[PDB]
């Protein structure tokens, strides 16, 4: 029970830490090669590269590759970020972070070759059914909650949680994506960063932060999910921070009284008082009345029923150009 | 703060970080 | 036929011009008073002020009441603004402007009371269905036709069209609104606005422009109300111009040739060359294939059979606080 | 230029003026 639950997940944290640390370390360099894996369709692009769905040659697998063209990385200045990103990826293992499967580099460019999640992002579906209830909500805050109380123990902290980088996988469950914004920091750290609505207080207020961060990003996510919208917005950041900054929510009626609570606990300005932060942390968050009916290890274990699934003219291919290149500032990938 | 203000505001699509 | 209807619209675009160079001159001042209004509910808000579902007490009918609060204008500069579209709503009168019913203003406050248009904007029907039919477009692009055929003639040019200002009607047609860009200009004019993706690559070059841009935008709005998104778009507003500059578009393989055609000679970067712009104007539009089953008397006459009709807590509500206040500067008013 | 780029962009909500 309880305690028996408690016990487990102590040891697991502990073995993960293990591992981890071993990783980042001693890390991962160049796992496969182009050549093995066939081109079927682009995904989408953008910067830094497009990004598109292959699948390899043996095995038969489908994937998801990222490809970076080291130059562009450079020229925006995306170094940095782009290497942290790798880093943090390779060496982490859980079973909502989606999966580094396999990474190289050539003359040209930058590979990243993740797990592929058709379902796409959690964003779309939101904006689409409008309002998810509060318990398909708290289906997806579950998995949140364990992710943050797992990165957390490796000093990672995720900097940038919002409904965009959540993707739905086949089973319905939660594969958080996209960590160039992560760190590993023992301590505070001071850089500015993330999406507006979902900065805390304390990041616009540049006082320097902490693992704390991500659990008032939490509180923005579990509101907006199940609101339709987020707590605080408006069109033009700067005046978004000044909402954020004086840290009055407006909660709909047809909220819980529960969810209300724990909201109220999470969108602290605070941070002495913030859930997640006091002496029990994450306890004080999966002890909350809101998650009651939780099982933590049935979710962990993905096998709870998931209540949702995810089941125009198409893009202009082109050509992977591979013509060393950048060749001292990837060293590291 | 509300449903109304938010469909009008920009912010409906994918927020980018800064 | 044919002939006899030249005949008419000439005729009526002749009255029509008396009429408003009678009032573009000889004004409108203060219609009504507060006081004649039972307040209702908001409907919306912003800068400058709040928008309210207002009923008439006598009369019974229900009008859309923005409520401009003197001093914001003034802080943010929009008097000038603010003036003239008072002034051209007031003069102007055609079946698809939304109508300026009542107009006062008083210690602290600016009054426009237009007729409420339930439907809500094309935007977001659009955004919801997704596209619109070669045949629901072309109704829509019909009536912005005739608009545009009227507006001009009156040396106006309305500067800002984008489906977000068409509302959508009782009866399922269309109504333009917000004119606060519009400028009676016999001529060329220069000053930059409008939205990104709907301006004219004149505009964005700094040439001067003239009614041309309004044609070039109908180009937009076609396809944007045809292909689901517009022809020109990027995160990120240079990036845009950047593209509308090139004038390249890559119309939908769904579309017709049909369609692509007038397309084509809308979405001219060439003013000479542009339709709506060589000696013929609009007959060059309304002759096109694409539009050859259009009535456009019967268009003109609402008589045809619209294809689509339209049919969360509440407003966190307030009041008027009317409490002489910047009276030097909205004289005219 | 295509629907997944542009469902992508930040630019489906409602546009302002400049
Ligand atoms: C922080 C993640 C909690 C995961 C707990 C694993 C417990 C293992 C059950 C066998
Ligand atoms: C430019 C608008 C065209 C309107 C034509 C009105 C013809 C009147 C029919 C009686």
């Amino acid at each position: 029970k309880k305690g028996s639950e408690q016990e487990s997940v102590k040891e697991f944290l502990a073995k993960a830490k293990e591992d981890f640390l071993k990783k980042w370390e001693n890390p991962a360099q160049n796992t496969a090669h182009l050549d093995q894996f066939e081109r079927i369709k682009t995904l989408g692009t953008g910067s830094f590269g497009r990004v598109m769905l292959v699948k390899h040659k043996e095995t038969g697998n489908h994937f998801a590759m990222k490809i970076l063209d080291k130059q562009k990385v450079v020229k925006l200045k995306q170094i940095e970020h782009t290497l942290n990103e790798k880093r943090i990826l390779q060496a982490v293992n859980f079973p909502f972070l989606v999966k580094l499967e396999y990474s190289f580099k050539d003359n040209s460019n930058l590979y990243m070759v993740m797990e592929y999640v058709p379902g796409g992002e959690m964003f779309s579906h939101l904006r689409r059914i409008g309002r998810f209830s509060e318990p398909h909500a708290r289906f997806y805050a579950a998995q949140i909650v364990l992710t943050f109380e797992y990165l957390h123990s490796l000093d990672l902290i995720y900097r940038d949680l919002k409904p965009e980088n959540l993707l739905i996988d086949q089973q319905g469950y939660i594969q958080v994506t996209d960590f160039g914004f992560a760190k590993r920091v023992k301590g505070r750290t001071w850089t500015l960063c993330g999406t507006p609505e979902y900065l805390a207080p304390e990041i616009i207020l540049s006082k320097g932060y902490n693992k704390a961060v991500d659990w008032w990003a939490l509180g923005v996510l579990i509101y907006e999910m199940a609101a339709g919208y987020p707590p605080f917005f408006a069109d033009q950041p700067i005046q978004i921070y000044e909402k954020i900054v004086s840290g009055k929510v407006r909660f709909p009626s047809h909220f819980s009284s529960d969810l209300k609570d724990l909201l109220r606990n999470l969108l602290q300005v605070d941070l002495t008082k913030r859930f997640g932060n006091l002496k029990n942390g994450v306890n004080d968050i999966k002890n909350h009345k809101w998650f009651a009916t939780t099982d933590w290890i049935a979710i962990y274990q993905r096998k709870v029923e998931a209540p949702f699934i995810p089941k125009f003219d198409d893009y202009e291919e082109e050509e992977i150009r591979v013509s060393e290149k950048c060749g001292k500032e990837f060293s590291e990938f | 703060t509300t449903y109304a203000d938010f469909i009008a505001s920009g912010r409906t699509g994918r927020r980018n970080a800064i």
